């Protein structure tokens, strides 16, 4: 079964250094030119760098000239991707493809992807507000400032599962927000207890924010 | 034994033809052609006289698409190109 | 320079979708289509203008002359709403377009839900005003808010929209001060979509 699987991707620095690898298997790696091509999140696909099927011919887009480096080891059926002076613009998902033939530019098979977060962002806890509105009522939870992702939003530890809608993240400063929100029948709040259960594994954080009129 | 020679007809017959960086483009070489080459027909053969040599009665120019591949740039390019194959209809010895 | 698509181009199921690529002397070179679902990886659809890969259906098929490349999608279901690449090895930096979104009809009205600041953040002497943007379809969104009946800009966070199976849902926020929450009779949060305006206010007063 032919398969593509790209590792070493995480978090790191403005100016700092990355090696992504492709560890190719079911088809012989040797005869085939491969790409990396990259994915901002919510944008489109960017080529990155090409290589021949041996090695000898090695082009890259303008925007990472100089600064990433691809080699490939046939032996071992692995392509590489040495990634160095890195930018917060480098943020993407990174994903290693196969050109089926040296005459052409299409792309036969895709790995999943690997996923390179550049940013000088320290590990920083959400600020969780308990949001109240101003036959169903729809209360919210404000999850605020938080490095980096993911954050988890529960309601009620789980007991609240329909009517909830962890909407997407938004990229503050160096931050990320977002905001859940939950539908609940009239007669269940405020006469019993609707809670938020925040945790930001990154920074092993767990805060729970009650919801009351205000 | 040894068999009798046969003479090589001047005939028309099935020949490779090797498509050239020069002839069509002649900004460089270093681009490469996909496919390499391609069949034609041409006239080849012998003439019984002595004077005389094989030659074309009627060409037939014929179009094929094949691509450039330009390595020598920032990313590789895979362009299409069009190269006009000249195939030989009939053949006949000719007098010179 | 770029390969140009449409950002979206919504059909019918049952009707046939086109999703063009536009660029400098474009049929002179080998266009390329991918499909890409949220969460995966592209598949490729059509390679050299017209050839469909072995596992791909028939209902796909491209062309490419002087400077267009076009995607046909006849008999569009629901399972070919997706993001659609054309790509292509050319003088230009660009080896893909910016991407078409392809959504299969009925269109779905945007339905909005406003939060005012919580007590515990007008303590910390900061206001932030939650617009959550919810059943939309296709996922393009414009999002303004209003101070009052002014238009705001600073302090405007807007979310990419994400696909909640066949509805988007995006969201902005609005970060004021709370002396700047307080001066003010109301705010808006207005969301243009498919040229349609919703609307929802909040009021410091109550």
């Amino acid at each position: 079964e032919v398969q593509l699987v790209e590792s070493g991707g995480g978090l790191v620095q403005p100016g700092g250094s990355l090696r992504l690898s492709c560890a190719a298997s079911g088809f012989t790696f040797s005869s085939y030119a491969m790409s990396w091509v990259r994915q901002a999140p919510g944008k489109g696909l960017e080529w990155v760098s090409y290589i021949s099927d041996d090695g000898s011919l090695k082009y890259y887009a303008d925007s990472v000239k100089g600064r990433f480096t691809i080699s490939r080891d046939n032996s071992k059926n692995t392509l590489y991707l040495q990634m160095n002076s890195l930018r917060a613009e480098d943020t993407a998902v990174y994903y290693c493809a196969r050109h089926p033939y040296w005459y052409g530019g299409q792309l036969d098979l895709w790995g999943q992807g690997t996923l390179v977060t550049v940013s000088s962002a320290k590990t920083t806890p959400p600020s969780v507000y308990p949001l109240a509105p101003g036959s169903m009522v729809t209360l919210g939870c404000l999850v605020k400032g938080y490095f980096p992702e993911p954050v988890t939003v529960t309601w009620n530890s789980g007991s609240l599962s329909s009517g909830v809608h962890t909407f997407p993240a938004v990229l503050q400063s160096d931050l990320y927000t977002l905001s859940s929100s939950v539908t609940v029948p009239s007669s269940t709040w405020p006469s019993e207890t609707v809670t938020c259960n925040v945790a930001h594994p990154a920074s092993s954080t767990k805060v729970d924010k009650k919801i009351v009129p205000r | 034994i040894a068999e009798p020679a046969m003479i090589a007809e001047c005939k028309t017959r099935t020949e490779v033809f090797e498509i050239s960086r020069r002839l069509i483009d002649r900004t460089n070489a270093n681009f490469l052609v996909w496919p390499p080459c391609v069949e034609v027909q041409r006239c080849s053969g012998c003439c019984n006289n002595r004077n005389v040599q094989c030659r074309p009665t009627q060409v037939q120019l014929r179009p094929v698409q094949v691509r450039k591949i330009e390595i020598v740039r920032k990313k590789p390019i895979f362009k299409k190109a069009t190269v006009t194959l000249e195939d030989h209809l009939a053949c006949k010895c000719e007098t010179v | 320079y770029e390969l140009t698509q449409p950002p979206s181009v919504s059909v019918a199921p049952g009707q046939t979708a086109r999703i063009s690529c536009s660029g400098d002397s474009l049929g002179s070179y080998f266009v390329h289509w991918y499909q890409q679902k949220p969460g995966q990886a592209p598949v490729l659809v059509i390679y050299d203008d017209s050839n469909r890969p072995s596992g791909i259906p028939e209902r796909f098929s491209g062309s490419n002359s002087g400077n267009t490349a076009t995607l046909t999608i006849s008999g569009t279901q629901a399972e070919d709403e997706a993001d659609y690449y054309c790509s292509a090895f050319t003088h230009n930096s660009d080896v893909f377009g910016g991407g078409t979104k392809l959504t299969v009809l009925p269109k779905s009205t945007p339905t909005l839900t406003v939060f005012p600041p919580s007590s515990e953040e007008l303590k910390e002497n900061k206001a932030t005003l939650v617009c959550l943007i919810s059943n939309f379809s296709p996922s393009g969104v414009t999002v303004a808010w209003k101070a009052n009946g002014t238009p705001i800009t600073q302090g405007v966070d807007t979310s990419n929209p994400t696909k909640e199976g066949n509805k988007f849902m995006a969201s902005s926020f609005l970060h004021l001060t709370s002396d700047q929450w307080r001066s003010h009779n109301s705010f808006t949060c207005q969301v243009t979509h498919e040229g349609d305006t919703v609307e929802k206010s909040l009021s410091p007063a109550e």
